[PDB]
RNA sequence: AGCGCCGGCCAACUCCGUGCCAGCAGCCGCGGUAAUACGGAGGGCGCGAGCGUUACCCGGAUUCACUGGGCGUAAAGGGCGUGUAGGCGGCCUGGGGCGUCCCAUGUGAAAGACCACGGCUCAACCGUGGGGGAGCGUGGGAUACGCUCAGGCUAGACGG
RNA sequence: CUGGUCCACCCGUGACGCUGAGGCGCGAAAGCGUGGGGAGCAAACCGGAUUAGAUACCCGGGUAGUCCACGCCCUAAACGAUGCGCGCUAGGUCUCUGGGUCUCCUGGGGGCCGAAGCUAACGCGUUAAGCGCGCCGCCUGGGGAGUACGGCCGCAAGGC
């Protein structure tokens, strides 16, 4: 799946606010600013994809992380594709080493589904049926793509491993290696799968997460092809 | 500069500690020897004599262990430890029965003597002693 | 299972207007005494609480160390801090020759024929911790091949 | 000299049974059977955790009680098996099992290490003919530990090797009944006696 | 059969007496009317013809740190240059072989220390036998490093 | 009149180097000597307030001194409380000053934030407090005390 009209979609960005582990990674810099190399994008992206397909093919779920606006709405969309764990909006610290506890509160959204279908005492005060659709409303936005996480993922993949530090700190101090899109502002050695690549496009976020979501569809067995993209 | 034996060693020390796949040091046949012995026995993947601006260097390849899992990553390192132990300061000799062991036997002792350059394993079997110059492991 | 051995047993305390409310911190090591042990640190508001979150980190936090015969392959010397811990090797008639803390830590991984020195400050919690460290990079004629 | 006062005590001290008596330690009048808990007037309250060193305190007073030796005679003969080739915790029960009372006590000469003694001290038993009254005689390999024949007819020899004719000794041992005469074979190992005595411990009380 | 000790360090706890008194005390500290810390008693712990005390030496004290420490704020950078002695010093080659390394040889008394055996009934004590070493004299040998002598070089330094 | 220093050229010399016990020179202010000068300011001093008092803070006066020449004194929170030299170990940003080809690159300074690492922490971090070599100075519990005695220096004060 392996495109190579991926120089159409990103080749990188982010003059000299670098991180120089990431030299690398790294042919020149047009504007001033840093250009990546697009092969060492290509190498990597097979070694990192020959890791998603075994994890798929195995039944290993991939916990999806991604929060800055760009890339925000889009791992909503290829993640609910592979019916599989986001987190798009706040991530909260001790989603993974805390995880029994933050388990704890999913659980209670879940019962305010069971609440809030019906008919269970609507006879509480109306002061009731108004609090806990606030907080129903607030547990939906924050966990809609966690409660599918029903256990420690086996991967993570982070559409900036900089801006999301505190998820990929979490995933290591519990051996769950870590995929994820860097470009020139990253730690390369933080991640165990890299994608070198622009993240703040979102061209370069749908084009490297839908080809790792048709990865994942395919090596569940029955492919499916063109998923939604705004122009 | 001083101590060029002490130079050297601080520049892998240096290196090694930022895992760099190479560094240059400042050439000589004595620093070779040395080298040459960090290869035979695996602290480094070898030196080839290079130069640079014209002048004759020995560019050392290091040598690390496999990729860590966890929050560092970071490799083990093959040379842990390396460190002058005669200098100008106060030159050090031994006698062939008072060559130490390094660690127990996992690591080396550089020795000079009259047969040349020789860890503390090949000082003893040749039964000669000399000015010891480092320790490894 | 594995063996746990109470080290440290502290109160600490802390300042409001009304006075002083304590706390209290527990040093446990656990071990097997075949290769496997583990160190963990545990305060909280009582004394059997902080003694048994201690236990937990200390399977939380474990180190498998090489023992060959009792003994620990090669000499190594470790400074946590201001503390510094020195361990040798010792043949079969030695036993443990160690101050109460670091003998707790080599008796419950197995270790029973070693010298030791503390050296720099003998604060049993840094000294704890600087004897894991030194366990820790113990290294055997094996790894040292594999990495050359 | 040697301790000579109430043995009970110490029995009950050391939470375990040492047999510093023979018959009635096998009774259920023996103290530890009645009132397993140290002697005074605190024995029958709760013990509190005991430090380090109160732990390898009391072995080394386990072992050094089942003996009756001196705390001097004690020390010297481990302060010999720690200068002695190979691991001081055997050799030390070794040179402990060779003081000629102790082998005349496993002999079943005497009921007990004091009866041994009494025996030695009194003249009433020989070394490879050659008599020996000398409580601490090094006992060798080889030897022959041997009741005198001037005592044979004594009734208290005789009730203790009647109750032996059969009995087992150690494997390092034997013992030629109604001839009144044993063999020390060899320097026992630690596995030929299980005394309720870690040694460990006693090595690293003297190494503070 | 006695002597020390039983607040923590440090092994061994209770009752009375006393009430910041009398007293204890190696350090931290005990005593102001329920003192495991003073005094006695019962009990307990430790040793035993000894047990404690005082003095002194080494240890713990990597607390003069060669092994094996430090100096921004803990004790500790000289107020700053300049420079004498001294300490230390770049790349390549050859001579010498002072240091250094190796071999041989002489010396390294006896006693003591150590390993084995043996003699006093054991031990102490004692006898017999066993293995060395550093260091220094001598002869022989090595030359990488340091030194010295000689010849080159330009990366230090100095000058145009 | 004169010192240091940086840059470009890569032209000359050929390790001529680093450090530096002693020595010698420099060394803020206050102070001293001889002479001059004296507006402002201002120890001492006098007076008014303030205040319970106010030998102070505040106010009105005011002499040394502050200024110049020459000669002494030689101290300091003389501080970055951080000796000098060399080599090595991510970067980002502001700035002074040179040379490019002037996008930027590259030297030498001066700051800030920080990689690795160090550190008891605070913090340091290519201007190290990192990793190493050389040499010098210095610390070894608080007080007594930078005191006494001695010696050397100073006109004295007083310094070492
Ligand atoms: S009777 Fe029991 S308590 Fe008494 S000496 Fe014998 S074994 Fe010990
Ligand atoms: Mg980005
Ligand atoms: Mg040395
Ligand atoms: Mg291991
Ligand atoms: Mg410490
Ligand atoms: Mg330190
Ligand atoms: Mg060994
Ligand atoms: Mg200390
Ligand atoms: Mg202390
Ligand atoms: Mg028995
Ligand atoms: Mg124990
Ligand atoms: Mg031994
Ligand atoms: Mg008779
Ligand atoms: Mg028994
Ligand atoms: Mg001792
Ligand atoms: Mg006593
Ligand atoms: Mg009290
Ligand atoms: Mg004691
Ligand atoms: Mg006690
Ligand atoms: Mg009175
Ligand atoms: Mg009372
Ligand atoms: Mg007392
Ligand atoms: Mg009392
Ligand atoms: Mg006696
Ligand atoms: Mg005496
Ligand atoms: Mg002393
Ligand atoms: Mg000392
Ligand atoms: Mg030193
Ligand atoms: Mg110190
Ligand atoms: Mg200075
Ligand atoms: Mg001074
Ligand atoms: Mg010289
Ligand atoms: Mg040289
Ligand atoms: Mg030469
Ligand atoms: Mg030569
Ligand atoms: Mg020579
Ligand atoms: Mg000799
Ligand atoms: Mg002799
Ligand atoms: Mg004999
Ligand atoms: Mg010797
Ligand atoms: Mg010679
Ligand atoms: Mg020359
Ligand atoms: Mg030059
Ligand atoms: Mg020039
Ligand atoms: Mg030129
Ligand atoms: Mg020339
Ligand atoms: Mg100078
Ligand atoms: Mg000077
Ligand atoms: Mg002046
Ligand atoms: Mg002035
Ligand atoms: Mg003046
Ligand atoms: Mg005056
Ligand atoms: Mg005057
Ligand atoms: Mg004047
Ligand atoms: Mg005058
Ligand atoms: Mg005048
Ligand atoms: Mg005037
Ligand atoms: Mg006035
Ligand atoms: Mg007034
Ligand atoms: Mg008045
Ligand atoms: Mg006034
Ligand atoms: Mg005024
Ligand atoms: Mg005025
Ligand atoms: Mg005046
Ligand atoms: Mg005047
Ligand atoms: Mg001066
Ligand atoms: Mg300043
Ligand atoms: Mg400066
Ligand atoms: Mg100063
Ligand atoms: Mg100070
Ligand atoms: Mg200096
Ligand atoms: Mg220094
Ligand atoms: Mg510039
Ligand atoms: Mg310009
Ligand atoms: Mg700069
Ligand atoms: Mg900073
Ligand atoms: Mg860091
Ligand atoms: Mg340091
Ligand atoms: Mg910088
Ligand atoms: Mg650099
Ligand atoms: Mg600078
Ligand atoms: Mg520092
Ligand atoms: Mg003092
Ligand atoms: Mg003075
Ligand atoms: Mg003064
Ligand atoms: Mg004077």
């Amino acid at each position: 799946v392996k495109e190579l009209l991926e120089a159409g979609v990103h080749f990188g960005h982010e003059r000299k606010r670098w991180n120089p582990k990431f030299a690398r990674y790294i042919y020149a810099e047009r504007n001033g600013i840093h250009i990546i190399d697009l092969q060492k994008t290509m190498e990597e992206l097979e070694r990192t994809f020959r890791f998603i397909e075994d994890l798929a093919m195995r039944g290993g779920t991939i916990l999806f992380v991604g929060t800055k606006k760009q890339a925000q709405d889009i791992v909503r969309m290829e993640a609910e594709r592979a019916g599989m764990p986001y987190v798009n909006q706040r991530w909260l610290g001790g989603m993974l080493t805390n995880f029994k506890t933050i388990s704890q509160r999913v659980h209670r959204l879940e019962e305010l589904e069971a609440l809030f279908a019906s008919p269970e005492i609507e006879e509480r005060p109306k002061k009731e049926q108004v609090r806990l659709k606030h907080e129903l409303e607030r547990l939906q936005k924050y966990l809609s793509g966690f409660r599918l996480l029903k256990r420690l993922p086996d991967a993570i993949f982070v559409v900036d491993p900089t801006k999301e530090a505190i998820a990929v700190r979490e995933a290591r101090k519990l051996f769950i290696p870590v995929i994820a899109l860097a470009d020139t502002d990253s730690d390369p050695d933080l991640v165990d799968y890299i994608i070198p690549g622009n993240d703040d496009a979102i061209r370069s976020i749908q084009l490297i997460l839908s080809r790792a979501v048709d990865l994942i569809i395919q090596a569940r067995g029955g492919v499916v092809e063109p998923s939604p993209s705004y122009a | 500069l001083t101590d060029p034996i002490a130079d050297m060693l601080t520049r892998i020390r240096n290196a090694t500690r930022v895992y760099k796949e190479s560094t240059d040091v400042p050439a000589s046949r004595f620093k070779e020897e040395i080298l040459r012995i960090l290869a035979r026995e695996g602290f480094i993947k070898g030196y080839e004599r290079v130069d640079v601006d014209g002048k004759p260097y020995l560019r050392v390849y290091l040598k690390y262990g496999p990729r860590r899992q966890g929050p560092d990553p970071r490799p083990e390192q093959v040379i842990h430890h390396i460190r002058r132990i005669s200098k100008p300061g106060r030159r050090v000799y031994v006698g062939v029965k008072e060559i130490p062991r390094v660690r127990r036997g996992l690591g080396i002792a550089i020795l000079s003597t009259s047969k040349g350059v020789l860890t503390d394993r090949e000082a003893r079997k040749l039964g000669v002693g000399g000015e010891l110059i480092c320790e490894v492991w | 299972d594995f063996e746990e051995k109470m080290i440290l047993i502290r109160r600490t305390a802390r300042m409001q207007a009304g006075g002083r409310r304590f706390r209290f911190g527990a040093l446990v090591v656990v071990g097997d005494r075949q290769g496997r042990v583990g160190l963990g640190f545990g305060k909280a508001p009582e004394v059997p609480l902080a003694v048994q979150k201690a236990g937990y980190y200390a399977r939380r936090n474990m180190v498998e160390v090489p023992l060959q015969n009792g003994t620990i392959p090669h000499e190594i010397e470790v400074e946590f801090g201001a503390s510094k811990i020195v361990l040798k090797p010792a043949a079969p008639g030695t036993g443990v020759i160690a101050g109460a803390v670091p003998r707790a830590i080599l008796e419950l991984a197995g270790v029973t024929d070693i010298l030791t020195k503390e050296l720099g400050s003998r604060n049993p919690i840094n000294i704890a911790y600087a004897t894991m460290e030194a366990l820790r990079q113990l290294r055997t004629k094996a790894d040292v091949e594999r990495l050359r | 000299g040697r301790y000579i006062g109430p043995v009970c005590r110490l029995c009950r001290r050391e939470g375990v049974k040492l047999y510093l008596k023979g018959e009635r330690c096998y009774s259920p009048k023996c103290a530890m059977e009645r009132r397993p808990y140290p002697p005074g007037q605190h024995g029958q309250k709760r013990a509190r955790r005991p430090s380090d060193y109160a732990v390898r305190l009391r072995e080394k007073q386990k072992l050094r009680r089942i003996y009756g030796i001196s705390e001097r005679q004690f020390r010297n003969l481990f302060e010999e098996a720690s200068k002695k080739k190979g691991v001081t915790g055997s050799v030390f029960l070794g040179l402990l099992e060779s003081r000629l009372d102790n082998v005349v006590y496993r002999l079943g000469f005497a009921v007990s290490r004091r009866q041994a003694r009494q025996l030695v001290r009194h003249g009433h038993i020989t070394v490879n003919g050659r008599r020996v009254d000398l409580p601490s005689y090094r006992v060798r390999p080889g030897d022959e530990i041997a009741v005198a024949e001037k005592s044979r007819n004594l009734e208290l020899i005789r009730q203790n090797l009647e109750a032996m004719k059969g009995r087992k000794v150690g494997p390092w041992l034997s013992l030629d009944v109604e001839g009144m005469k044993g063999k020390f074979l060899r320097l026992p190992d630690r596995e030929d006696l299980a005394l309720p005595v870690n040694e460990q411990l006693v090595i690293e009380f003297y190494s503070r």
